[PDB]
């Protein structure tokens, strides 16, 4: 997790890489905020 | 025909979406994952 070129070197389990383009992972955009949206209702079940 | 579409298939994200404990699971199966995505790579660079 160094850096992009380190991450191809363990990505091939070799400590040389030759020349190319080498898949390593995915990029993905990490969620920010929890939201939760339940209805306006407040009466209590009659369980009891 | 000359080539068809060059696909690739994120074998993580597509049996586990985005879910750690699944990912943690999927672990357990060793490399079929890494297997998938070679072949999937080598069929695109066959078709350039
Ligand atoms: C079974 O019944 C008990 C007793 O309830 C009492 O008698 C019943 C036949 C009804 O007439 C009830 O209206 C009456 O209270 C239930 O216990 C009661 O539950 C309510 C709801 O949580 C309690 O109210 C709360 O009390 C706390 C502390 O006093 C305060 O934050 C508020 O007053 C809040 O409303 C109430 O205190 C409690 N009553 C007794 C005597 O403890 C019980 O809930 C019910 N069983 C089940 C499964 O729900
Ligand atoms: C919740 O109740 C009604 C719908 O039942 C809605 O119009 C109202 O604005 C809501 N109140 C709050 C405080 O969100």
């Amino acid at each position: 997790a160094l850096d992009p070129l380190s991450e191809t070197k363990c990505t091939l389990k070799s400590f040389t890489v030759e020349k190319g383009i080498y898949q390593t992972s995915n990029f993905r955009v990490q969620p920010t905020e929890s939201i939760v949206r339940f209805p306006n209702i407040t009466n209590l079940c009659p369980f009891g | 025909p000359v080539s068809m579409t060059k696909t690739s298939v994120d074998c993580t994200m597509y049996i586990c979406g985005d879910s750690t404990e699944c990912s943690n699971l999927l672990l357990q199966y060793g490399s079929f994952c890494t297997q998938l995505n070679r072949a999937l790579t080598g069929i695109a660079v066959e078709q350039d």
